[PDB]
């Protein structure tokens, strides 16, 4: 995956 | 007056969620980046696939064009950025120094600098020619969702899950303004550089006078609680605000009245990214895992 394509949190 | 964007092309070929789409400044190309580790180049007017650019070892969260449309920069979960020569597809530089996912990136207008934001909570400024990190700004206390240069490259705006938007002097690296008033999932300067458009994960977009520290407009009606969805100023026809949504729609608002003027239906997952063509009334939109496609839309105004 890619971080933008996952839910945004620390 | 309202736009009448209509679907023109659906671009398939990414094998995981798309993360971002950007039109080249010269209007000829659309670039898309994906969780599938690839960049794809498409014709902006005919939708025709042009090429695949590869080399990142993990997925890509963002891609951006140089001002002359000759270079691309990509930000990856592999903790690097890559600078690519578009015509050849070769990786020209690998930008190393972030200690976690690189989330967002942009060239300055001069295109001698790249700005990047990362899960490592830092904003980095890089020299394009040498590929060396010029500055590491301890910008935020949580992941950085967006970084953007203003019209002359003298300022950078950053946003973060920590809830802040910060305006930075590019040359000195000093913070000149903090809009401290929810996680901020996107920010960018207005085309004239006087305003910033900030998305927060409470289903809200805001237009701010950052010098005044005053919120001038709020845009709502869409769903944005989970993802860092791109937003845009549309200036080729009517003056619109454009954004993806977590209800699988593209939303278009009148910038001044804040009314929703159109909702574009057809995507089957979160519309993570939208882009507005620099000269024609064309929108590109792109969506997550259940959809994996890019759609091009055109309007008469």
């Amino acid at each position: 995956g890619a971080a933008r394509c996952r839910v945004f949190s620390p | 007056v309202k736009p009448n964007y209509a679907l023109k092309f659906t671009l398939a070929g990414h094998t995981k969620a798309v993360s971002s789409v950007k039109f080249s400044p010269n209007g000829e190309w659309l670039a898309s980046s994906s969780a599938d580790k690839l960049i794809k180049i498409w014709g902006a007017y005919d939708g025709k696939f042009e090429k695949t650019i590869s080399g990142h070892k993990l997925g890509i969260s963002d891609v951006a064009w140089s001002s002359d449309s000759n270079l691309l920069v990509s930000a990856s979960d592999d903790k690097t950025l890559k600078i690519w020569d578009v015509s050849s597809g070769k990786c020209l530089k690998t930008l190393k120094g972030h200690s976690n996912y690189v989330f967002c990136c942009n060239f300055n207008p001069q295109s001698n600098l790249i700005v990047s934001g990362s899960f490592d909570e830092s904003v980095r400024i890089w020299d394009v020619k040498t590929g060396k990190c010029l500055k590491t700004l301890p910008a935020h206390s949580d992941p950085v969702s967006a970084v953007h240069f203003n019209r002359d490259g003298s300022l950078i705006v950053s946003s973060s899950y920590d809830g802040l938007c910060r305006i930075w002097d590019t040359a000195s690296g000093q913070c000149l303004k903090t809009l401290i008033d929810p996680p901020v999932s996107f920010v960018k300067f207005s085309p004239n550089g006087k305003y910033i458009l900030a998305a927060t994960l409470d289903n809200t977009l805001k237009l701010w006078d950052y010098s005044k520290g005053k919120c001038l407009k709020t845009y709502t009606g869409h769903k944005n609680e989970k993802y860092c969805i791109f937003a845009n100023f549309s200036v080729t026809g009517g003056k619109w605000i454009v954004s993806g949504s977590e209800d699988n729609l593209v939303y278009i608002w009148n910038l001044q009245t804040k009314e929703i003027v159109q909702k574009l239906q057809g995507h089957t997952d979160v519309v993570i990214s939208t882009a507005c063509h620099p000269t024609e009334n064309i929108i590109a939109s792109a969506a997550l895992e259940n959809d994996k496609t890019i759609k091009l839309w055109k309007s008469d105004c």
